[PDB]
RNA sequence: CAGAUAUCAGGAGGAACACCGGUGGCGAAGGCGGGUCUCUGGGCAGUAACUGACGCUGAGGAGCGAAAGCGUGGGGAGCGAACAGGAUUAGAUACCCUGGUAGUCCACGCCGUAAACGGUGGGUACUAGGUGUGGGUUUCCUUGGGAUCCGUGCCGUAGCUAA
């Protein structure tokens, strides 16, 4: 395989869920781990729980790449942005930086409309 | 005729020796033209705020011209057809 | 706009004399020149429907001298509406 | 703040875009813009110093 | 599952300009906000320099005039009517998801209706205040304060309203 000694902790941060991809300083995502990758979906993908759960997971990976220091890179809002941060910091991954990697369309693009349920 | 104060980034390829005569070889159409006093102050190797064609430094011109809406209008025409110039803009020091 | 050179020497060419700025005559002159002016700026700038309120506005004052003008004497009416070519 | 202003009651200062310096004491980390209220200047010079940070976002010279 | 999500880089696309962005301005009203340039609109302020009542209203009439919609040719990244499956439900056609056509954008046009409302027509002379607040100028401390004229809020006199 390889080694990655300082990896990048890309959260993908969806309230569906929070697909931590962890990424060589290259741009590669060596590994993901999401809340469905520990098998959470519908509700439970959704759910805090399955936050620490994916980080968690995604950092064993990055330990059995042998990944120790990790800058966190989260995306958007979504459930688990603390608890996914302090289960990669239990799991291998001490925090770093934490940077808040979300798209700023500055008035651009048009989105749909709504819901009402 | 008005006093536009033209500023121009250019390439960070070059070397600052050239950045006067291509400065002058363009100027001179403006001189020639509408007869205008130029203050050409120069200071390059400043950074970018956001890197531009995978560029994110160069060199900075200022250049103080007494020139006509339409020979400044010719210039920026010109201050873009250029591979070293990177962004123009022309300033109306009216109250525009 | 009135340019404060052009307007002056309109003044001093169709005024009734020196410094009487406000004359019927000359601001006649002043307002008609202005209107010349943005005759073409309309029509480059076809869309602008916003500076054709101005437009009647000015035309409206004209008017609005060229019959007090005609009351006064209207010797200087036939006069003024000859020099300028109004109709 | 709270006073006048630094501008139209300190009676001498300028302010340029060149002077990225003196704008930036006045923008946000990433350059967001101060409320019209927030720095306590008069309004005439809030309005210029936005129009001029505007242009500066423009010329990459100021984070953006 | 083919490498989808993702990550980086790149290219394409089309649309709009977050922060500034608010009794704050501008505009006859619909409306106006990324930056540059050009043309242009109107207002306010101090000098009467001047014209010497050239004032106002304004039926007919005039154009402008939100959005939609249609005519003509493009655009379409996205959204998205209409129309598609799935979902609650007795029924979905509806709320929800899974897409997308005209339209939505542009150019030239049409129409003229919106809750196109200070729900307060245009204009003008008088009637306690107080307080925010934009532009100006002046006058009074050593910027400080006052006056004035114009914009723009709220409260509160007289007085008015059925309240």
């Amino acid at each position: 395989k390889k080694n990655v000694p300082h990896g990048a902790a890309h959260i993908k941060s969806t309230f569906n869920n929070t697909i931590v991809s962890i990424t060589d300083p290259q741009g590669n995502v060596i590994a993901w781990a999401s809340s469905g990758h520990v098998g959470f979906k519908g509700s439970r993908k959704s759910t805090p729980f399955a936050a620490q759960l994916a980080a968690e997971n995604a950092a064993r990976k990055a330990q059995e790449h042998g990944v120790k220091k990790v800058d966190v890179f989260v995306k958007g809002p979504g459930s688990g942005r603390e608890t996914a941060i302090r289960s990669l910091q239990a799991a291998g991954l001490e925090v770093g930086t934490i940077s808040d990697v979300t798209p700023q369309p500055h008035n651009g693009c048009r989105p749909p409309k709504r819901r009402r349920v | 005729m008005r006093p536009y104060e033209i500023m121009v980034i250019l390439d960070p390829t070059l070397d600052e020796r050239t950045v006067a005569p291509s400065l002058e070889t363009f100027l001179n159409v403006i001189r020639k033209d509408g007869g205008t006093v130029d203050k050409v102050d120069i200071w390059g190797r400043r950074r970018l705020a956001y890197e531009i064609a995978k560029h994110a430094e160069g060199i900075y011109a200022v250049i103080d011209v007494k020139a006509e809406p339409a020979t400044v209008s010719e210039l920026d025409r010109q201050l873009n057809l250029n591979e070293s110039v990177l962004r123009t803009k022309v300033l109306r020091t009216d109250k525009h | 706009a009135l340019t404060a050179e052009q307007k002056k020497e309109i003044l001093g060419q169709y005024g009734l004399h020196d410094t009487d700025t406000g004359s019927p005559e000359a601001q006649v002159a002043l307002l008609t020149k202005r209107i010349q002016d943005l005759t073409e700026h309309l029509k480059v700038h076809k869309h602008d429907h916003h500076s054709r309120r101005g437009l009647l506005l000015l035309v409206g004052r004209r008017r609005r001298l060229l019959k007090y003008v005609a009351q006064v004497d209207v010797a200087r009416y036939r006069s003024l509406i000859e020099r300028l070519g109004l109709r | 703040k709270t006073r006048k202003c630094v501008f139209c009651s300190k009676k001498g200062q300028t302010i340029d875009y060149k002077d990225t310096a003196l704008l930036r004491t006045y923008i946000s980390e990433r350059g967001k813009i101060r409320a019209r209220r927030v720095t306590g200047n008069c309004v005439q010079h809030q309005r210029d110093i936005a129009v001029a940070v505007k242009n500066a976002r423009e010329v990459a010279l100021l984070p953006f």
